Parts: C-alpha cells; structure tokens; sequence
C-alpha cells in the first residue's frame, strides 16, 4: 500500500508560478525515482519529467514543451517530491499526476536506456490557469 | 504525437479484440500500456514489452506487433472498457519517456 | 549548575553542559550586556584556538 | 485589603432629598469602578448605577433616571450618592459596592456596612 | 506585528485575513473624549465594537466608514500680553479682546450627522432586537472632560456640549448645520491625575480647525427589562479607548524560529499558512533595551545550536530517535496536512523533553567518547 | 553536501550509463 | 524508525508583550508629541501577506494600548518638564 | 429576565439545599448570601467558582440556562437570604430558614 497523496496548485493568472508537493509512504523513497506527468482536461496524459535515482545521477530530464519551465526536487528525508512550475503559459493545466517510476531492462532486446513504467500513482490534484 | 495512437474502438461485451499504437522508437525500445478510467487513478496494463504487472485483469492479453504496440482485451466487461493509454521513449537513446496518449476502448 | 565542582574530573565532564547553558542565562542593562560581552569573548577565544563546539577539543599543542 | 467605609443612616420624610457617602480605602480609588445597590425586604435587589472615577463617569439605572445623582471627591476618595425625591417605596438599605476584579465590574465581592434609609 | 485585514473585523475572535509588518501605520495621538477625530475610517460600513455588547460597563466603540466634518472656531480676536515673573520666566495671559466677545462653537452638517446616526442605528439593531427603539441622549453626568466633547484646536482646548448631536429617538420602522456651544479652558488636566495640571497659554488671533469625526464612544444605560428601548449616551470613559480604535488591528507576536520534527535522517514568516514540507523547501532608552534583548535572544538560539551539535543553519539531523508517545501521525500526514503552528501546538507540552534529550547528554556520547 | 553522501550505497550507480554498456558489450 | 531533526527558521510565533520604538517620518523641533529621537521610518514597509491562516485577535487585552498610553503620558510630562512653574500665580 | 425557586424554603441543619435560578440572558452568574443584619457576601462567582474564604460546601452549576446552587451540611452561620446576580439583575431572592 503505497499511498501517493499529491495536494497542491490552483487558480493563477497566465503568468505566475506555483508549488506542487507529492507525498509518499509505504516503500523505499531513498533510491526508487519518481516522475510527474500532466493530463490537460480535454486531453490525455502527457509526460513532464522525472528525478533520477539517488546514485543514478540525481538529475532531472524535462519534456519537450516543459523544458526550461518546470523544476523537480526531492527531499528524501521527508519522502516528498516537490515540483516548482514557473513562467506559466495557458495550456498548462489538468490533474497533474505524480507516480513512482521504475527501472526495466533485459538482454536479448536490450537498448539503452530501455524503458520505465508508472506503477503506483497518486489520486490527483487539479491545477488550472486563467 | 511521436508515439502515435488510435482515437478508439468499440466493444461487443464478450470480444477478444486488439487495440494498437504506433511510433518508431518502440522498435528500438520496449513498450508501455496503461488503463485510465476517467476520474480514477490510471493503472499499468503491461510492465515492459513482454510482461504484465500483478493485479492486471486476467482477461487482458496480447503483447506487441512491433512499433505498432498492440494488445488484446478478452471477455469484454462494460465497466472495465473505459479508455487505455500508450507510452515509450520518443527518440532512440533518449531518456524522455513521452506519453503518447491513448485510445477510447468504448 | 555548579554540581560536581568538588568531584573528580571525567565524572564531572558529563556536567560541562550545565555550565555552558547557564552563561547568559540601566542596572539590568549593564549586567546583561556585561554577561553578553563575557560570553562572546569566551566564544571568540575558543574559535581562535580552533574550536566551534561547546564540548572538548584536543589539539596539537 | 479592600475596605469601603460607608456613612449615612438618616431618617427622611417623603418629598425631601437624601445624600450618603462611601469612602474607599486600601485600593487606589481612581482606577476601579464603584456601584450603588439597594436592598429592600421582600423586593428584588435593584442596581441603581455605577460611578467610574478618573472622569467621574456615571451610568444611572433607567427606573431612577432624573432622581439619582452620583458624584465623587477624588482627593478624599469618597463617592457621594444623592436622591432628589424619596417616597415610601425608597425604604431600603443602600450599599456601596466594588467589583471583585474591576476588569469585570459585576462581581460585588466588597460591600459596605449598609445604610438603612426609612421613609 | 500581525495585523487583521478583514474589513468587517469587530475587535475579537478569528481573523482569516492576516498580514505581518514590522511597524504600524502612522497613528496620530489625537486627544478627544466623546467623538474620535481624524484617525482611520472603516472601509465598508459602520463597525460596532464591544467586549460584551450586553454589558452595561464596557464602552461601545463606533467606527465610521465616512467622515463627518466638524468645523470649530474661537471668534474672539484675543491679544496676548506677557510679563516677567522671575529670572528667565515669563507668564503669558490674555491681554484683551478687540471685537465683540462672542462664543466659541462648532458646526456639524445636519443632514450628514442624521445619516450617520441612521447608519449607527442600523448596525446597533443587529446586536439587539430588530424591534427595539434606539434612543440617543446627552451624557448623564461626570466632570467637564466626560460630559463635553473635549479636544485641542490650534493650541486652545475646546469643551463642546454636544447635546444637539445626541437628541433623538429612532423607531424600528438640507444644508443646515448643528451648532454646538463650546467653552474654552486654560487650566488643563488630561489623563486625570491627582495633583497635576497644565496652564495652556492663550493663542493670539482667531482660531479655526477642520477635522473629521471618524468614531464615537457610546454607553448603554440598561437596568430595565420591560422598557423595550435602549438608550445610548456619549461617554468619554478612559483615554485608552481612543487608541483602541487605532490599534485594534495589531497584535504583537514573539518569533520562535526553532522547531523539531520526525525525519528519517540520523546525522521571513511567510508560508505560515502553508503546510510543512512545502514551507521547508520554500524557506530613546526603549530602543536600546529593545536592541539588546534581541541580541540576547539571538545568542540564546545559537547557544542551543551550540549544544545540539548543529553549528550550521536551517536544518540539521540529530541522533535522538522519535518516541512514539510524542504524538505520532506516521510522517505521511504531519508533513503534508499540518502546518508548523499546529505541529508546535501538538508538541508544545512535550517540547522540554526533546530539548532535554537533544542536550549534550547525546553529544557526550557522540563527541567526547 | 545535503543528504547527498549521507546515505552512500551505490553499486549500480549511474543506471543511465549502466544501460549504456549493459547489452552494448553483448 | 523516525529521528528528531532540528529545523531553525520554522515559521512558529507565540503571543507576547515587549517594548516598541517610535518611528516618525521627518520630524522646528517644537512638537509636544515629538521626542526627536525616533528612527526614520521605512519608505516601503515590508508588509507580507500570509497564506490561509486564522489568527485569534483581541483588541481589548493587547499591551500595545497600555504601552502607548504610558508612552503618551511620559512624553507629555517630558515636554512640560522644562517650562515655567507658575507657583507665584496662585 | 431572572426567576428563582420558592422563597420560603425551610430546612433543618445538616441537609442539602438546592436553589434554582433561571436566567433568560447569557452572562456570568454569581450567587450572594445575606446574613441577618449584615451586608451580602459573594458566595459563588462566574457560575461555579467559590469566592475566597468560602468552604467547599457551596458549589454547583449547570450548562443550560438553569443554574443550581447546592449547600450541603448547613451550619448555624447559614440560613440567610440568597440572591442570584446576572450583570445588573438579582432576581426575587429566596430565604433559607429552619
Ligand atoms: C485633524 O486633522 C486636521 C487636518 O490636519 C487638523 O487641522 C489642522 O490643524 C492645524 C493645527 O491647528 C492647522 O495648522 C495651523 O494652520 C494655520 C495656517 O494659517 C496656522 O495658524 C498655524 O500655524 C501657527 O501655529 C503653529 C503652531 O501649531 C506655529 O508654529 C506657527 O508659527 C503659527 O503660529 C498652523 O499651521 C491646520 O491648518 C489644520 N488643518 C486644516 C485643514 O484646517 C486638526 O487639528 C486635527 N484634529 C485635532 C483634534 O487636532
Ligand atoms: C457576552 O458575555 C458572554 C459571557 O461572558 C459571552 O459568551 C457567551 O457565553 C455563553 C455561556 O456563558 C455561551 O453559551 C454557549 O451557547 C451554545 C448553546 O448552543 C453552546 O455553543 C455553548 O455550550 C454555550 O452554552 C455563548 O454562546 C457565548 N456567546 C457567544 C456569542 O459565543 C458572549 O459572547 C458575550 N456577548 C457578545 C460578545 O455579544
Ligand atoms: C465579532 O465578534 C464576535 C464575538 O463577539 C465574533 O464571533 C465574530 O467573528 C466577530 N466578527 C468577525 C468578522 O470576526
Ligand atoms: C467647514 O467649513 C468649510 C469651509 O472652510 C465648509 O466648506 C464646510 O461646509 C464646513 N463644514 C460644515 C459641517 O459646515
Ligand atoms: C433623520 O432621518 C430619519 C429617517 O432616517 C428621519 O425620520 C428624521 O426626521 C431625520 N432627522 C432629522 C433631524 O432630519
Ligand atoms: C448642554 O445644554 C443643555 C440644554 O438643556 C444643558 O442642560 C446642559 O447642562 C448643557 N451641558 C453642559 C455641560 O453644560
Ligand atoms: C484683531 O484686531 C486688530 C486691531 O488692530 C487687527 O489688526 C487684527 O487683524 C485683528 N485680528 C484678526 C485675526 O482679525
Ligand atoms: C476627511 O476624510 C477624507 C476622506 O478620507 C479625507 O480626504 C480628508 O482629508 C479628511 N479630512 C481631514 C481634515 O483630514
């Protein structure tokens, strides 16, 4: 039972900034690395970014529209995944999801970096810009 | 998208039928497919190209048809039908696991 | 506070805290600013010797 | 030590006027409110008014407005009550009272000896 | 200094809209008894404040959302003369009067004052019954500072009757000026003290002022149950009641930056309303006593940081485990759902225990051994 | 020098490079 | 499982009574209400609006009013101290 | 606004006396005792709290607007006249006799 209660964000002008938090309890936050994704309301899920494993670089990789816009951080001491989203545009909206990324690879069909999967997600947190 | 998809398909309440999703990078990498009924938490139908995570519906089947990741849903349950999503890397060698949207199972 | 003053060393070292905590614990202004001056002189002198903690430093003299 | 030394005891006829006094002691008279209370046998105890020194502000009970006056001497610490027109109904013992803790006036911990007035 | 920005705030209770400052706005020490002059006005409507509106001893403070202009004058063309009464001392006194003697007086716009009293009645009917007749009458007694509107104007001290302002009854459903006679007093005793007084020297020429009545002080009579009418008389009361109309917003708060929390590591005031975790990453002689105290307080915190083996700043992990008896939510909620203030309330009674365990008893095991 | 290096257990370090010569060697 | 961690700079405030200094604007140093000793004021005061938070105020019991009253009386007496005594006027 | 129990209550020494005062308005309620030929005393204040110097025998309160004063084990110094104050009001006044 990996509860992922993500709670943050709300109404904001087209230009602005805000600060979403994604709690997590019931697994090993200390090395397993996590991802954010965005699902605008009239749209499906779209990938945002993901912290890398502590010891696996501890870096972040943004997405094609989001690069230069968002920033991801983790305070593993308190099991919290923060996402700062700044310099906002109007398409930025939806039930922003935080999930626990995984590492998957195998030989035979091996190819770097392989693939990852989003097993345990959160419930959701609505953010809408105006 | 880079991981191009299908808008949706229909159902027959007892069918064993496939749904697909294209995008070249998958020919180089593995495949990922999800289930997301609206208003609920999405689930992962397949963990990896050839493997599925625990708790997945037993009726669900099918693995992949190349860069056209395709999988089959059996014993079609009306509540279950919902909508399903696709994902994988966007460029071969990249870390950006783009979410290539999804399909209305309908 | 000053308990274990007449005790042997080592045993009294565990009471070092009860001495450092109670420093800095117009007449009142004069007295309190004098206490501040003494405490800050002591801390500066400790820092010059290479210390930062209120517990023991053992150095190379 | 809080002591309200009350003074009076004068027999009066109807139609005349009366005055009684209440000297405060112990507590500083200036920074605490005083009240005047009347007790009649077989009748409700009626609160007649209160007097605040440091300005001498007065609040008279509505039934007695126009007939009751309360003043004070700050230097002798002495409050003075006066009634302009007594009647048979004014037969009662009058008390000069103080709040238990003036912050809240309505706890009459301290009472005077009591001043009977017969009409 | 926290300040409540809630527009309808009536002096007591919760305030949802709180701000923080280091200094209050400019407060004029305006001395007045029945009507509060200048000051600051309410924003939306007339605001009635009382510690207990049903209590007959507490003064009711009325704050007006619009000013009522109160002109006042001292017609007398008064020439001052001065004589020497000792080495280096001169006594100033009214020499004479040239023109007609006349009388000092104040003017309040009649329609504006009637409308203001209408608003005050509308607000007072909320605290009491909606069928109660609200009666305004003159002050019932007291010395000259209380019974008359006492104020300063151009250096003189006016005492105005104001029987013409509070003379009315209000049943539960142009350009004329109300002229208040006013007397002038040179021997002055403000903040009435036993054995002190001032002589205000006369000011040469004619004096005029223009000022805003922005508040009232009212007192209820009470003492009757069947009357069905409530009488509100002006009352000077105490001088502090003036500044309660100006400092009602503010509350002084000591800052206690130190806190402890459970965490899985073993060695400004913004975001107070934001839950923990988000706040973690988001984050003459009186003046001398004042600066010195702060310095002491600063060192006190540093002294604690000295003995806890945390010479750094902001955050430090420590080697005392969290006892389950110290109010345990399991760490998923405390850092998501709960603010720093609430957490401090949760472990306030226990705080000295953790301060005891984080003392150098731990650091003797860690640093000496 | 935050929690970085506070918990240092990394034998599979740099997974996005462990991939880079996981099957490439093969 | 869980360990005490010391955070300094936590936004936790407790009520209190303290001393406060006057701060005027510019100042003829002949005002009865001027001590000619109050630090210059802030041209842009740092008024920080908070997030959602309820604070229980009580204007009838704060010590700002008592302190202001004491300060006003002391200031008036200080102003009156170096002036004529008018003893022989009685 | 304020009412009380019967004013001719008669008990011997030793029993428990129950004095009921009903109040219409909100406010702190105090109980006063008057001895014969002496000024009243504050017996209860703020509804339930005893005044200084009052024995523990005088106690009692009620959440609702019907306050009850309980006087257990009456002595010779009791058996005065009891009043119930709420702000200005005092009520009818009930005597306790033998
Ligand atoms: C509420 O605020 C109002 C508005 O500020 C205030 O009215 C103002 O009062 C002051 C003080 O009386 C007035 O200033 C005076 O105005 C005339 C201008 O000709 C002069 O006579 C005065 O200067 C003489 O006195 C000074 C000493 O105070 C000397 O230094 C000087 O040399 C002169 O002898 C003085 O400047 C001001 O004009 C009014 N404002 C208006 C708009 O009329 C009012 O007093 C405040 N309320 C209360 C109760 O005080
Ligand atoms: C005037 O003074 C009173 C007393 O000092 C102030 O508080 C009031 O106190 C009474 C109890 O004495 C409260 O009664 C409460 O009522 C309800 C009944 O459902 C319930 O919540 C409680 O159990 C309790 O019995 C009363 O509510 C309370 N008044 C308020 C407004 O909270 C009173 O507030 C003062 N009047 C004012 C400010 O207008
Ligand atoms: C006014 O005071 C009352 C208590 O008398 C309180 O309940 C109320 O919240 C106050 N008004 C506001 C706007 O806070
Ligand atoms: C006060 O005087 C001014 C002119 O100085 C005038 O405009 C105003 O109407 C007067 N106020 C009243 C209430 O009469
Ligand atoms: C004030 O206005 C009321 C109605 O609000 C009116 O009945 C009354 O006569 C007015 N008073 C004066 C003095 O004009
Ligand atoms: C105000 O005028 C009224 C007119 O009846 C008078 O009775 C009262 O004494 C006056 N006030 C003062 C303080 O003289
Ligand atoms: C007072 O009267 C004198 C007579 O010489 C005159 O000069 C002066 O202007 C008058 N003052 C005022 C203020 O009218
Ligand atoms: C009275 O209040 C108005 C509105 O706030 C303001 O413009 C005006 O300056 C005030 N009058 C005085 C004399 O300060």
């Amino acid at each position: 039972e990996v509860q992922l209660v993500e709670s943050g964000g709300g109404l904001v002008k087209p230009g602005g900034s805000l600060r979403l938090s994604c709690s997590a309890s019931g697994f090993d936050f200390d090395n397993a690395w996590m991802t954010w994704v965005r699902q605008p309301p009239g749209k499906g899920l779209e990938w945002v970014g993901r912290i890398t494993g502590p010891g696996e670089g501890w870096s972040v990789d943004y997405a094609a529209p989001v690069e230069g816009r968002f920033t991801i951080s983790r305070l593993n001491s308190i099991n919290f995944l923060y996402l700062e989203m700044n310099n906002l545009r109007m398409e930025d909206s939806g039930l922003y999801f935080c999930a626990r990324t995984g590492k998957y690879y195998d030989f035979w069909s091996g190819y770097p970096p392989g693939e990852e999967y989003f097993q345990d997600w959160g419930r959701g947190t609505l953010v809408t810009v105006s | 998208y880079e991981l191009t998809q299908e808008t949706g398909v229909s159902v027959a309440l007892g069918r064993t039928v496939t749904i697909t999703c294209r995008g070249d990078s998958l020919r180089s990498h593995y495949a990922s497919w999800y289930q997301k009924k609206p208003g609920q938490a999405p689930i992962l139908l397949f963990y990896g190209k050839n493997n599925r995570p625990s708790g997945v519906p037993d009726r669900f089947s099918g693995s992949a048809s190349g860069n056209r990741a395709s999988l089959t849903i059996s014993g079609a349950q009306a509540e279950d039908d919902a909508e399903y999503y696709c994902s994988s890397r966007d460029k071969s060698g990249s870390r950006l696991s783009v979410f290539g949207g999804g399909t209305k199972l309908t | 506070f000053l308990g274990a003053a007449g005790s042997t060393m080592g045993a009294a070292s565990m009471t070092l805290t009860v001495q450092a905590r109670n420093l800095l614990s117009i007449k009142q202004l004069q007295a309190r600013v004098l206490a501040v001056e003494h405490y800050l002189r002591d801390q500066q002198l400790l820092g010059i010797w290479g210390c930062s903690g209120k517990l023991i430093c053992c150095t190379n003299v | 030590q809080v002591q309200l030394v009350q003074s009076g005891g004068q027999m009066k006829k109807p139609g005349e006027s009366m005055r009684i006094s209440c000297r405060a002691s112990g507590y500083e008279f200036i920074d605490c409110t005083l009240n005047w209370i009347r007790l009649a046998p077989g009748k409700r105890p009626e609160w007649m008014g209160w007097l605040k020194p440091r300005g001498g502000a007065v609040n008279y009970a509505r039934p007695l407005q126009g007939r009751v006056t309360m003043t004070r001497d700050v230097y002798s610490d002495t409050a003075f009550l006066e009634l302009r027109s007594l009647t048979v109904d004014d037969t009662a013992v009058y008390f000069c009272t103080r709040g238990k803790n003036c912050d809240y006036n309505w706890d009459f911990e301290h009472w005077g000896r009591g001043t009977p007035v017969i009409v | 200094i926290l300040k409540c920005k809630d527009k309808k705030f009536n002096g007591t209770g919760p305030c949802p809209s709180v701000s923080t400052v280091q200094c209050t706005h400019g407060i004029k020490p305006v001395v007045s008894t029945q009507l509060l002059l200048n000051g600051s006005l309410a924003e939306e409507e007339v605001i009635i404040r009382s510690e207990n509106i049903t209590n007959n001893a507490k003064n009711i403070l009325v704050q007006l959302n619009t000013p009522v202009q109160i002109n006042c004058t001292r017609p007398n063309n008064n020439t001052v003369k001065s004589i020497r009464i000792g080495p280096g001392q001169a006594f100033y006194y009214t020499g004479d009067i040239i023109g007609d003697i006349r009388q000092a007086h104040c003017n309040v716009s009649k329609a504006t004052w009637n409308e203001t009293l209408g608003k005050v009645v509308k607000q007072l009917r909320k605290h009491f019954g909606n069928n109660t007749i609200i009666r305004f009458a003159q002050s019932s007694g007291g010395d000259l500072e209380v019974t008359t509107h006492s104020f300063n104007c151009g250096g003189e001290f006016f005492y105005c009757n104001t029987s013409g302002l509070f003379n009315s009854t209000w049943i539960s459903n142009s350009n004329d000026s109300i002229t208040l006679p006013c007397r002038i007093k040179q021997i002055i005793n403000m903040w009435q003290r036993i054995g002190q007084a001032m002589y205000a020297p006369p000011i040469q020429g004619v004096i005029r002022c223009v000022s805003n009545i922005t508040g009232l002080i009212l007192t209820r009579d009470g003492g009757s149950t069947n009357s069905t009418t409530e009488t509100f008389r002006p009352g000077g009361g105490d001088m502090r009641d003036n500044w309660r109309s100006e400092l009602y917003k503010y509350k002084v708060v000591k800052i206690e930056p130190l806190g402890v929390a459970p965490t899985r590591c073993k060695r400004f005031l913004g975001a107070a309303g934001s839950t923990m975790g988000a706040a973690s990453m988001t984050l003459g002689i009186k003046q001398l006593q004042a600066r010195v105290l702060a310095v002491e307080h600063y060192l006190r915190d540093q002294q604690l940081l000295g003995i806890w083996g945390c010479s750094g700043k902001l955050i430090c992990c420590t080697n005392v485990p969290w006892n389950s008896s110290w109010s345990n939510r399991d760490l998923s909620e405390i850092w998501d759902k709960m603010t720093w203030l609430q957490w401090d309330k949760e472990i306030s009674n226990y705080t000295q225990i953790i301060y005891g365990l984080l003392e150098e008893s731990q650091n003797q095991q860690e640093k000496n051994e | 020098q935050d929690l970085l290096a506070l918990d240092k257990w990394a034998s599979l370090w740099n997974w996005f490079d462990i991939t880079n010569w996981l099957w490439y060697i093969k | 499982n869980l360990w005490v961690t010391v955070y300094y700079g936590v936004p936790v405030w407790k009520d209190a009574e303290t001393t406060l200094f006057c701060a005027s604007d510019a100042k003829e140093k002949h005002n009865v209400w001027a001590t000619h000793a109050c630090v210059p004021t802030d041209p842009n005061p740092q008024e920080i609006h908070l997030e959602n938070v309820i604070e229980e105020f009580n204007m009838w019991k704060n010590n700002m009013v008592e302190q202001m009253h004491e300060d006003i009386i002391s200031l008036w007496d200080q102003s009156l101290k170096p002036c004529v005594k008018l003893t022989p006027l009685c | 606004v304020l009412t009380q129990s019967p004013g001719t209550l008669s008990l011997s020494p030793g029993e428990t006396a129950i004095i009921s005062c009903r109040t219409s308005q909100y406010g702190s309620l105090a109980w006063y005792q008057q001895r014969p030929g002496q000024a009243p005393r504050l017996v209860i204040y703020s509804g339930s709290t005893r005044a200084a110097g009052i024995p523990d025998r005088f106690s009692g309160s009620r959440w609702g607007p019907d306050y009850n004063l309980t006087i257990s084990n009456l002595e010779s110094g009791d058996f005065g006249v009891y009043y119930c104050q709420q702000y200005e009001f005092f009520g009818q006044g009930t005597k306790v006799q033998v």
